[PDB]
């Protein structure tokens, strides 16, 4: 007896967003940044997804401050805020995975240069504070 | 109902516990949801890092009898007590795992 | 149930043997109820020489001794070696039975080999119990699958976790938490397992289930094999061990307590490593745990079980789970301080869960009051608690010294 | 199609001939290492090295009271 082959959650179609999306919200290009920021304030089927998408931000965070990369973590928190004002989506399931980011992103050290970027590091902690509060 | 139990197989996985037995071949408030959302139930603040120093499926599929199935119906609470029959199941090599060769 | 009879159909058949054309169905009928009356009373007065002559057969001979007896003329050819053969007939519409019989040249009887000669009806004396039992003299009655390696290795293991001794038990489990290559056993580990807690229900082996809990125990800790499609099964048994009433064959003696607060730190474990968002592993343990707790009836080691689970899991579930329901400590003390029978097994459960509660409860006060806490105890259930939780503070400040 | 595609996917299968011949033999070398050291260490043993029993443990040689029993019958039949 073999139990059957089970299929992902999502169609195979469903997968490509997760990932053109999350390509588009790491900031190669500043637009498409936004049309997948268009895209996570507003999609009402964005829940059945938000999972791998609060796991991607979560994961991102901590192996993106082993080395203090401030866009990657940057674009994450636009991420997160954008993930927050879609009104459709029920967060407060995966909040105990975004609260500890947003902590990361505003009281911890910078690896980078110290000064310099300190300007978005403040914003760094601006947006993360905003994010928190 | 008094739960004696019941054995099928006496030949697959678990034959020495049906052997010991003796079963002869086939014979025989604080409950609403907000509690237990894990933001309430989990120390996230340990995970705070501070000082730190597709046309196949992209991500994994999950085990649909956890996800889904409601394995609380096989805890036993009350032995002599026991609400239904429990029955023998028989193996079932799931091929969705891998590290198996078949 | 009923007087069975020969059909009414085979009286239309045996009358078109003798000429008759149309045989009406009330002459039919008239036929087969006392044909069938003879068989049966040519059927019981054989049986009265099968059983005279003490025989258990029913031979040819024993009808044609009651053909004798009934005064009717007897059957001829039917004491040689002969069986029950039937031919069929399809035809066109008339379906029918027959016998086939064949032939055989006559120099081929005169000419057949002839059977050895039979022996005479001798006596012959043995002892057939010695003032006791037989004797043994000859005369007396006698008295996708698994390849052999693993099928032996999974056998070993399997029985080294029965409880022969203790050190072949010690070098398998450090064998199951060790090996690299356990994959392709792991289901049949999972069902042995979930099985065996499910045969405690017919025999109360408490030692039993604590060598299962540490074979599941041993089984988490390896690193090669992941059970994260096995878990479903591992989930209910270790539950299994921890809320059922009875884990005892003599419950007062019998420390299921212990059977408890593994299983519970085996539970935390379980739904530490492996509790995801699509999983919800850890909010249907607790959900379980809560509606066992909170529900009145629970016996008090069931009860005992939900408390060790939910103060295993950590510090925020009993804030918000064990800490609303700390006034049920007065319905236990209700049955501690003053019980009508005392000489019942309530005590010693209930105080366990006194204990379990007051010790688990004493850092969950020591982090949400004062540092002072002069009358805690009072303003806690039974003032004990309060007690506990002074105790609590100062080993904490003993821990800060230490450090 | 995303909006309202919902074709189902499934998960790679890894039909090469070549990673399953070394899944089958490393599985088999190592249920047979953990059995054999298992067995080793839970009787008697023996070492080709002076008090040798975390590496190379031999299992110790019994005799039988029949040894062709043993020997020529066959055990997979």
């Amino acid at each position: 007896r073999l139990k059957p082959r089970s299929i992902h959650e999502l169609s195979v179609e469903q997968q490509l967003y997760y990932k053109e999306i999350t390509e588009a919200c790491v900031g190669s290009c500043e637009a498409k940044r936004a049309e997948a920021l268009q895209s996570i304030a507003t999609d009402p089927g964005l829940y059945q997804m938000l999972p791998r998408f609060s796991t991607f931000i979560s994961e991102g965070v901590r192996v993106n401050v082993v080395q203090n990369n401030l866009a990657l973590l940057i674009y994450l928190m636009r991420m997160v805020k954008a993930l927050m004002d879609n009104p459709t989506l029920y967060l407060e399931k995966y909040v105990h995975e975004l609260i500890p980011a947003v902590m990361t992103c505003i009281v911890s050290r910078q690896l980078c240069l110290r000064p310099d970027v300190d300007n978005h590091w403040a914003l760094r902690d601006f947006a993360a504070r905003l994010v928190a509060q | 109902d008094t739960k004696p139990r019941v054995a099928e197989w006496r030949y697959g996985p678990a034959r020495l516990w049906y052997d010991m037995l003796g079963v002869p071949e086939d014979g025989s408030d604080l409950l609403a949801d907000e509690n237990f959302l894990m933001v309430t139930q989990l120390h996230w603040e340990d995970d705070i890092i501070w000082d730190g120093e597709p046309w196949y499926s992209i991500f994994p599929i999950d085990n649909e009898d956890l996800v889904y199935g409601r394995w609380e119906d096989n805890i036993i609470w009350d032995a002599q007590a026991m609400p239904r029959l429990l029955e023998p199941p028989v193996l079932t090599l799931d091929p969705n795992d891998e590290n198996l060769i078949l | 149930l009923s007087n069975t009879v020969l059909p009414s159909e085979s009286m239309k058949v045996v009358a078109e043997s003798m000429g008759i054309a149309q045989i009406q169905e009330e002459t039919c009928q008239l036929l087969t109820d006392e044909v069938s009356y003879r068989i049966k009373e040519i059927a019981q007065d054989a049986l009265k020489f099968m059983h005279m002559g003490k025989r258990q057969k029913l031979t040819t001979s024993d009808i044609d001794y009651a053909l004798k007896l009934k005064n009717v003329e007897p059957l001829y050819g039917f004491h040689a070696q002969e069986f029950i053969p039937f031919r069929f007939a399809s035809g066109g519409g008339r379906e029918l039975y027959f016998y086939e019989e064949k032939e055989v040249d006559l120099s081929d009887i005169i000419n057949t080999p002839l059977p050895r000669v039979p022996l005479d009806v001798c006596l012959k004396a043995h002892w057939l119990s010695i003032e006791g039992c037989q004797p043994a003299i000859p005369e007396n009655p006698p008295p996708h699958e698994l390849s052999v390696e693993q099928q032996l290795y999974y056998k070993e293991i399997t029985e080294a976790c029965v409880g022969s001794c203790e050190a072949k038990r010690a070098e398998a489990l450090q064998s199951i938490a060790t090996d690299p290559g356990l994959y392709q056993m792991l289901p049949r580990f999972s069902t042995f397992i979930s099985e065996g807690v499910r045969v405690n229900v017919v025999q109360n082996n408490l030692a039993l289930l604590i060598y299962l809990m540490r074979m599941v125990k041993a089984l988490m800790d390896n690193p090669t094999l992941y059970l994260e499609k096995y878990v479903h099964e591992l989930i209910p048994a270790v539950m299994t061990c921890i809320v059922s009433r009875q884990l005892c064959l003599r419950p007062d003696v019998d420390n299921h307590w212990a059977l408890r607060d593994f299983a519970a730190r085996l539970v935390a474990q379980i739904c530490k490593h492996f509790s995801t968002t699509t999983n919800n592993i850890q909010s249907r343990i607790t959900k379980t745990f809560t509606k066992s707790w909170v529900d009145e009836k629970t016996p008090w080691t069931t009860r005992y079980g939900s408390i060790a689970g939910l103060a295993e899991l950590g510090h925020d579930v009993i804030k918000t789970l064990i800490l609303p329901r700390l006034q049920q400590e007065g319905e236990r003390i209700r049955s501690v301080l003053d019980g009508p029978v005392l000489s019942n097994i309530d005590r010693i459960g209930a105080d366990h869960v006194q204990s379990l509660l007051l010790k688990h409860c004493a850092p969950v006060l020591a982090k949400l009051r004062p540092p002072p806490d002069n009358q805690d105890a009072y303003r806690a259930e039974f003032g004990s608690l309060g007690p506990l939780l002074c105790s609590q503070v100062v080993k904490a400040r003993a821990q800060a010294a230490l450090q | 199609p995303h909006t309202y595609i919902k074709t189902p996917t499934y998960r790679e299968p890894v039909s090469d001939y070549q990673v399953l011949r070394e899944k089958a033999a490393s599985q088999r070398r190592d249920v047979e290492r953990a059995l054999t050291r298992f067995m080793a260490k839970t009787g008697e043993t023996q070492s080709l090295f002076k008090d040798d029993v975390s590496t190379f443990p031999l299992i110790a040689a019994r005799p039988f009271t029949i040894p062709y029993l043993t020997a020529l019958l066959p055990s997979e039949l």
